[PDB]
């Protein structure tokens, strides 16, 4: 009975203040120069695109490369609006589940209607995998279609659910420091747990690779 | 009456993460034996450690999503 | 008032870090921006910290105002 | 573990020496400083108003952003290096086009 | 928290994708520049043969 | 109004399939209604 | 009593993802080692992991759909 | 109270489909590590995964059909 | 009923924190088969284990606060 942890009971509030300012604000962090040589703070933004435009280009190698100049705009928005919110009292728009159901469905259904305007038969004859055996046709095409319509829900809900899960352990491990007016040795160890956990919460960049990329595979496979 | 049922339905919901507590244990133990064979770590071998980590934590944390909704 | 707020970002951006005007940011006003922290963010030479870390320090104290009404907590006194 | 213990002891001594050096430097500058004591009051008056909460995770998200300023002095070299090839990438075309033509004339 | 009612943010997301398609559209590319590297040579190379047929 | 002709060649290329927010719009309208319905019955 | 047994009813069925929560760790821990031995990932050797992921994350959200349909 | 056991019974009965979750994460990952060493997939290598997928799937949907037949 | 409800939500949450012990069995264990092929020991080999050991424990000490979140 040496080190008694404490807790504080307080509501954890994802309120909704004025959003249409907060959305526009990580656009003005990135400038664009009309010059040949630039000014050594855009120049490391301009290099960072060159890299990851050469990995969502290499797989496709089609005349579906026209689509890929948009997919690098999709990575900078939720790459920024997940990285701004680590600050003391900032607010992330990708916390709320509303816009992510408007980021999945106008993009996911832009893929199944891409081959249906050109191929019209073999896009969803990709439901036929192989040299058809007999005992498992109905066990297959009720499975590979129930794992198609999961994909818009599978794409949006994986983003909202772990981003907000980062924010609660920021509060709760952090709030247990404030309410630790018992023995002062254990206060540092909870603080040292925080400054490790904030390094893990720069996997909010790592979770945007797993949103543009499984949009490519959900584009490359259909087209 | 359902005040306990608020608890155990949350108290049982949390142990569904116990897969992904081991599922990332595979992908980091399985990387060092993919690395000691072939020391080219700056290539795409380390990039398949994080996407395997992120796709496993994507199925990791949202099991705790159903935990809070039963509470709150 | 639109030409008033538009001439805040344009004037500030050139002055804070980089633009006969492009090399004016090559020396940079980062030496002017430096003295606020203590000395330590010295890496601002071509990845410029004081150019960026002022906006993000402005966006924190702007969002401290909205939260102030909810987390009151203050007694009939001052703190330590 | 013994090796780890020895290293820790060595690290502890060096830090103390550094602290002593810092203290001497602070002591020297006692007369000529008129900057901080103008603004150390607003952070002492507002800290007497409201600013205490569950935000000790305010410092640790500002402490980790100090360690990246260390590698930012290597990001500069990368930044300087970035486009050196691109500018050179432009120097190759202005050099090739003149010399390949002037001999042909 | 479990928020509600949704009439908010989603109309303020597509105004943002008029911004990001404006900035990122003006990006210099090393690869694109490289593809303009050989367009100047072989027009002048056959122009050397344009005087080789004008004489011979 | 020059936020158009810089990207107008892009729009009628891919908005043939990309500008199908009708499904998104339909879902949104329904979502607002259900919330109202449950607050109507409280 | 209809409400309370629903609260623990979805709590037990939360953990159906715990099989897929670590079954996605194995197959993405087996392409770290199959790309290490033979660098030919751009053929079948990557599309056999996503096809491994589609037919194994078909069963993660498969059970949480039941834990919703027992709740409402 | 009779329907109260009808709901919590299918709550744990669909945990048996999680066993077809982590059990399928291996047999699709073993067609990664054992493909590069021997490229003969159109022979019985892919065919012994489809048998390995389906007959591992048959114990997945069987523990789903218990949760229907316990409730109705 | 108060201390009845609290404790069986707390014990049933601590099952998930030994659900990540089975991962560091693989993390600390698969260092063995890597070290015997190649003895480049103080390279990233042992240090990739720390990226495995403390990230898999980071799902272990994940749920342990959530158990003490429902102690109080």
């Amino acid at each position: 009975n040496e080190n008694l942890f404490a807790s504080f009971i307080a509501p954890t509030m994802m309120g909704l203040p004025i959003v249409t300012l907060i959305i526009m604000f990580p656009s003005l962090l990135f400038p664009t120069p009309k010059r040949l040589i630039n000014n050594r703070t855009i120049s490391i933004q301009q290099w960072l695109i060159q890299l990851t435009s050469k990995q969502m280009m290499a797989i496709h190698n089609q005349k579906g490369q026209t689509w890929s100049l948009m997919l690098m705009s999709l990575i900078m928005f939720i790459g920024s609006t997940n990285i701004l919110g680590l600050l003391p009292h900032s607010f992330t728009p990708t916390t709320q589940l509303s816009m992510n159901l408007g980021m999945a469905i106008p993009l996911w259904s832009a893929t199944v209607f891409t081959g249906f305007r050109y191929k019209t038969k073999t896009s969803l004859a990709h439901f036929l995998p192989q040299g058809t055996p007999a005992l498992l046709i109905p066990m297959l095409v009720i499975i590979e279609t129930i794992s198609l319509f999961i994909q818009p829900v599978a794409l949006a809900v994986r983003l909202t659910a772990n981003i907000t899960a980062g924010h609660l352990l920021i509060h709760l491990i952090g709030g247990a420091t404030l309410a630790l007016l018992n023995i002062n040795t254990m206060t540092a160890f909870i603080t040292f747990t925080i400054l490790i956990l904030l390094t893990i919460l720069e996997f909010a960049v790592a979770l945007i690779q797993a949103y543009v990329f499984t949009l490519l595979v959900s584009l490359y496979l259909h087209d | 009456i359902d005040t306990a049922a608020k608890f155990i339905g949350a108290g049982a919901a949390t142990v569904g993460v116990a897969g992904s507590g081991a599922g990332i244990g595979t992908v980091f133990g399985s990387m060092i034996i993919g690395y000691a064979r072939n020391p080219s770590l700056k290539q795409q071998l380390f990039s398949y450690a994080i996407l395997g980590f992120a796709l496993s934590e994507a199925m990791g944390l949202f099991c705790l999503m159903v935990a809070f909704l039963i509470l709150f | 008032a639109s030409v008033v707020p538009l001439k805040d970002r344009r004037l500030l951006e050139v002055k804070l870090g980089e633009l006969d005007f492009t090399p004016s940011g090559i020396a940079g006003a980062f030496q002017r921006g430096y003295y606020r922290y203590y000395n330590k963010y010295v890496n601002v030479k071509k990845g410029s910290v004081a150019g960026l870390s002022m906006v993000l320090a402005a966006y924190v104290v702007f969002n401290y105002c909205r939260s102030y009404k909810e987390l009151k907590h203050e007694r009939l006194r001052k703190y330590h | 573990p013994p090796l780890p213990e020895h290293g820790g002891k060595v690290r502890l001594g060096l830090i103390p020496e550094e602290f002593f050096q810092f203290l001497y430097p602070k002591t020297g500058v006692t007369g000529p400083y008129v900057l901080g004591t103008g603004l150390i009051l607003y952070l002492l008056s507002k800290e007497i108003y409201v600013i205490t909460a569950e935000t000790f995770s305010a410092i640790s998200t500002i402490g980790v952003l100090v360690y990246i300023v260390k590698k930012y002095g290597a990001s500069i070299g990368a930044f300087a290096d970035k486009l050196n090839e691109q500018k050179i990438a432009q120097l190759e075309e202005v050099k090739q086009a003149s010399i390949k033509q002037i001999q042909d004339a | 928290d479990t928020s509600t009612w949704f009439i908010t943010i989603t109309s303020m997301i597509m105004t943002l994708f008029i911004l990001f398609q404006l900035k990122i559209s003006n990006y210099s590319y090393p690869a694109s520049p490289e593809s303009i590297e050989l367009k100047t040579q072989k027009h002048s190379t056959p122009w050397e043969m344009k005087w080789t047929k004008i004489y011979l | 109004q020059f936020q158009f002709t810089g990207i107008k060649k892009y729009f009628n290329s891919y908005t043939l399939t990309g500008r199908m927010n009708c499904v998104l719009a339909t879902y949104g309208g329904i979502a607002l209604l259900v919330l109202y319905f449950k607050l109507r019955s409280k």
